[PDB]
């Protein structure tokens, strides 16, 4: 009947996207300053990553539990549950600085896991409830934003927050400030998602929510008889899988390769989560203006295997200004992607809920990249780092191909 | 580059029995905080014998049955450098300790699932009489 | 299980790896050097003896904490 766009869904996506940032930086902070919490806590590095790696093994198991809630209680429910988890995660590490208290912070680090369930993919919901067509990819992109630049702020907050003292009353005095300062703002970014987060504008926005507005495990039965959406599962998690596979092993082919290189390492790795930022915003604002999803998906793919490829071929040409480069134009395309493999499943699968679509997408992701870093740090080590290398490279031309056999079916577009 | 890996046994000397003496194991080319160490030890008279392991990564210990209770493996990752206290030397502990390193890489996803992993480089030997 | 590693040692040097992973042989080893597996036995075989070949090889299980070398 009537589509209007309302200006608080800036305001909703602003307020997501601030939370998704707050809790990306609780998967990282722990890691930033691992030796530091290896220390205080009396733990080792195994112990410390579990931290990291908890987010990733609660998202596969409850992510059809969450997709339902989203469908049987709405997003403000799905918004205020991830907020308040990100505020308990936060507040429940503040009983844990005591050096015998490391039960403690990883039942605050679960808490923070199941958080992201209710966050990582709900950006394209929120973009298809508040946002119209011509912004719906850029909201999508604008949230990716607010989680790569957590990462990235967590990289650079623990180190600054926290020195490398090794006395156990001074660093929990060092680790309360940072842990403060999260809980405060996990809490600020609570109380306005309950204020300013509407359950849906009073017009929708688009003439596809329009439509869209007018059984579970049926509708998870018609996006798996559905081609396109099978080869983009597949082709997403290769290619994020293969960037989770890359970011993890990135540090330990650096030191390989540039022996004393530490400082330039976690300088690379911000690199790539940097550029990334750029690409994820970019790609978004190339999508909402051409609406180029089957091409641009297939380009970036392509431009996500030449830079492999390249990367592959030049750790070893002993430049450490050249893996920069390198590392950072990774990031840059398999950051982009994301945001763009998220709008191109809601546009092969359009009338099917946002919420299921990502969170497929980001399980596949999830489990190909167990599956490849567990598989690469056996081939390096057996092998080399080439090999491992090129491991990931197959993977990716493999999955070109698989992105060529998607149909350009954009049925959100042709609802308008 | 890749720098070439070396381990460097030092500490080794003749000393009394009941006599404690701690040998060293400077790591170049790789970390000891992603990768154990292993210490064998060979008498004159006798052939290869494990004695001792640490991974800085899992935070494990472990230690040969005949060592037990008088050896302590420990590392200094700030030095690349790992170490073993001898505190109650038998006339039979007299013998060639080698410190080498294992070649699975520890990390989060660090398996055994198909390549298990062994003792990939070695040195050369500091003499305990 | 295939945790055997196969070691060469030369009088007054440390022992080299040779094949770890039951048949897996290490970068920089003779390929005439190749070790095989058969349930809770295990072959070393040098394909060619040569002049280097000379020396004691010493078999290893890593499968349980306490490594116990042949
Ligand atoms: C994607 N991360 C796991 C890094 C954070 C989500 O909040």
């Amino acid at each position: 009947s009537v589509i209007k766009v309302s200006k608080r869904r800036w305001v909703v996506v602003l307020v997501f996207s601030c939370y998704s940032l707050c809790n990306a930086f609780q998967w990282i902070q722990y890691g930033s300053i691992n030796n530091i919490f290896m220390n205080f806590y009396g733990v080792s590095a195994f112990a410390i990553d579990w931290l990291s790696m908890c987010y990733m093994l609660t998202y596969i198991p409850l992510l059809l539990p969450v997709a339902w809630m989203l469908e049987k209680f709405g997003l403000r429910t799905i918004a205020i549950t991830g907020s308040a988890l990100n505020c308990l995660g936060a507040w429940v590490k503040l009983g844990s600085l005591e050096p015998h208290l490391f039960p403690v912070t990883m039942v605050g680090q679960v808490i923070c896991s199941v958080a992201q369930v209710f966050i990582l993919g709900m950006p394209s919901r929120i973009a298809s409830v508040w946002f119209g067509a011509d912004e719906v990819s850029t909201a999508c992109s604008v949230a990716v934003f607010g989680n790569q630049l957590g990462i990235a702020i967590g990289f650079l907050v623990p180190p600054v927050l926290v020195p490398n003292i090794k006395d156990p009353e001074k660093l929990a005095y060092h680790i309360s400030i940072m842990f403060y300062i999260i809980g405060g703002v996990a809490t600020f970014l609570f109380i306005l998602v309950i204020i300013v987060f509407k359950e849906k504008p009073k017009h929708p926005p688009s003439r596809a929510q329009s439509l869209s507005y007018a059984s579970y495990l049926s509708s998870i039965v018609r996006l798996f008889k559905n081609l396109n959406f099978v080869l983009l599962v597949i082709t997403y998690g290769l290619n994020a899988g293969a960037f989770y596979a890359l970011s993890t092993l990135l540090n330990r082919m650096v030191i390989l390769h540039f022996p004393g290189e530490e400082v330039n390492a976690g300088r690379i790795g911000l690199t790539i989560v940097i550029a990334g930022m750029f690409g994820a915003m970019i790609s978004g604002i190339w999508l909402d203006k051409s609406k180029t999803y089957k091409e641009t998906t297939l380009v970036v793919y392509i431009m996500t295997l030449v830079g492999m490829v390249v990367y592959t071929f030049t750790l070893n040409l002993n430049h450490l200004w050249v893996v920069f480069i390198t590392a950072g134009t990774l990031g840059f395309f398999m950051t982009g992607y994301l945001p763009l493999g998220f709008e191109f499943a809601v546009e092969l699968t359009y009338p099917e809920s946002e919420g299921v679509s990502s969170g497929l997408l980001n399980v596949s992701a999830q489990v190909f990249g167990i599956v490849f870093t567990i598989s690469q740090g056996q081939i390096i080590d057996n092998h080399g780092t080439m090999f491992g290398n090129i491991f990931l490279c197959v993977f990716l031309a493999l999955g070109s191909a698989l992105t060529a056999f998607i149909k350009s079916d954009l049925r959100r577009q042709r609802a308008n | 580059e890749i720098s070439e890996v070396q381990l460097v046994e030092s500490g080794g000397g003749l000393v009394q029995p009941g006599g404690s003496l701690r040998l060293s194991c400077a790591a170049s080319g790789f970390n000891l905080s992603s990768y154990s160490i292993h210490w064998v030890r060979q008498a004159p008279g006798k052939g290869l014998e494990w004695v001792a392991s640490i991974s800085s990564y899992y935070g494990s210990t472990s230690y040969a049955d005949s060592v037990k209770g008088r050896f302590t493996i420990s590392a200094d990752t700030s030095k690349n450098t790992a170490y073993l206290q001898m505190n109650s030397l038998r006339a039979e502990d007299t013998a060639v300790y080698y410190c080498a390193r294992s070649s699975r890489y520890e990390f989060f996803y660090s398996n055994s699932w198909w390549y298990w992993p062994a003792m990939d480089y070695w040195g050369q030997g500091t003499l305990v009489t | 299980s295939s945790a055997v590693a196969w070691y060469q040692q030369k009088p007054g040097k440390a022992p080299k790896l040779l094949i770890y992973s039951a048949s897996s042989l290490y970068s920089g080893v003779p390929s005439r050097f190749s070790g095989s597996r058969s349930g809770t036995d295990f072959t070393l075989t040098i394909s060619s003896l040569q002049p280097e070949d000379f020396a004691t090889y010493y078999c290893q299980q890593s499968y349980v904490n306490p490594i116990t070398f042949g």
